[PDB]
């Protein structure tokens, strides 16, 4: 023990990250093969460290459009979130005056937070993730292709392509595992490069609803 | 063309070796269950002893 | 294990209401206190502890003799033990290896 918990908190910290300059935020280089044993160096032992605050990263910006816009990372304590405890995120939010902010949960969080979790501004929203599923990234596993975002043009000039009216492609969820990885809104479009069995590769495109 | 029951009557050597054979299986075959009935069988790793 | 009146022939229960607790019956004033101590029990029942220590756990078990395969014998599988149901029943040990795309495991 003490072990097992540095290790986990080192692999949520690596993918966090690889996340983050997926989605094009402000990212070093020298962080994104940052050694366990040189997590153990920045941050000590298990019993010496505090999970509510150790982790908590603000340092990614959109710097690929734009270095001002600041993200927020948090990473709760409690097996299950409470009222409360976003509330202290949500003035801390206010406070740092940035628009969204991503939560790790250890176990679960309140049903009242859940119902909270849709209404709380137009201009602020939250995205919520399971440890468990951070702790792979599942952009790297073997049955999942790649996917790509593309800006409106593109979407212009392919619907122009094959003579499409937009709510004819093939859909994707909002909720998929994927979707939610890259943290794409409703009406965007996604491609794919399916690895065919052979040197070639199919493209196909999907909207996600 | 034709087929007829000289064509599916066994041979000379053949008696022979289906003979011999079957000795060799039915030997074999009390080994084992002996070697089961008296315990000393050796379990195959995957299974149980029957 | 079960007790029963000498009185009734019915079955007795175990109470507290002196210095000492007793057995005694809910139909007949037969009470018998328990001055000492008795050894057996109903055999509780408790579900399977599979992954309480799931994945790469403590590595306060490690151990010094292993095994070997007797087609390839690569460096990792080393030994494992487990149980099989119940205080009196038996124990199963098995034998299983796992680098990539097969499905070895013996018994
Ligand atoms: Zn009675």
């Amino acid at each position: 023990d003490d072990e097992e918990e540095t290790y986990r908190l080192w692999k949520i910290r690596k993918t966090i990250m690889q996340l983050c300059h997926d989605r094009g935020y402000l990212v070093t280089q020298d962080e994104l093969d940052q050694t366990l044993e040189e997590f153990k160096a920045q941050s000590g032992d298990k019993p010496s460290e505090g999970r509510p605050r150790r982790t908590d990263l603000t340092v990614l910006v959109a710097h690929n459009d734009d270095p001002t816009d600041q993200m927020f990372v948090f990473f709760p304590e409690e097996p299950k979130v409470g009222i409360k405890t976003i509330k202290v995120y949500c003035q801390r939010m206010q406070e740092e005056n940035i628009t969204r902010a991503l939560i790790v949960v250890q176990q679960g969080m309140t049903p009242s937070a859940k119902q909270s979790l849709v209404d709380m501004a137009p201009k602020y929203i939250l995205e919520q993730f399971l440890q468990q599923e951070l702790l792979i990234n599942i952009t790297e596993h073997e049955l999942v292709p790649e996917h790509v975002v593309m800006t409106k043009e593109e979407v212009t000039e392919l619907l122009a392509r094959y003579k499409l009216r937009e709510n004819q492609l093939p859909r994707i969820q909002a909720g998929d595992p994927v979707a939610r990885y890259f943290g794409i809104k409703r009406g965007q479009v996604v491609k794919i490069i399916r690895p065919s069995e052979t040197a070639g590769r199919y493209i196909t495109y999907r909207l996600v609803q | 063309f034709s087929i007829g029951i000289g064509d599916v009557t066994p041979g000379q050597g053949l008696l022979k070796a289906k003979y011999e054979l079957l000795n060799a299986g039915y030997k074999k075959c009390d080994e084992y269950i002996e070697a089961l009935n008296t315990g000393k069988l050796q379990q195959q790793p995957g299974c149980t002893a029957e | 294990m079960l007790l029963f009146c000498p009185g009734c022939g019915n079955g007795l229960i175990v109470e507290e209401g002196q210095r000492c607790h007793r057995f005694s019956c809910n139909t007949c004033p037969y009470v018998h206190n328990i001055t000492r101590k008795v050894t057996n029990r109903k055999y509780p029942k408790l579900k399977e502890v599979d992954d309480v220590l799931g994945g790469a756990a403590a590595w306060e078990n490690v151990d010094s003799t292993a095994e070997s395969c007797p087609k390839c014998e690569h460096p990792r599988a080393y030994f494992m033990q487990l149980q099989t149901r119940s205080a009196d029943e038996p124990m199963t040990t098995f034998y299983k290896c796992c680098n990539a795309q097969c499905g070895h495991r013996w018994r």
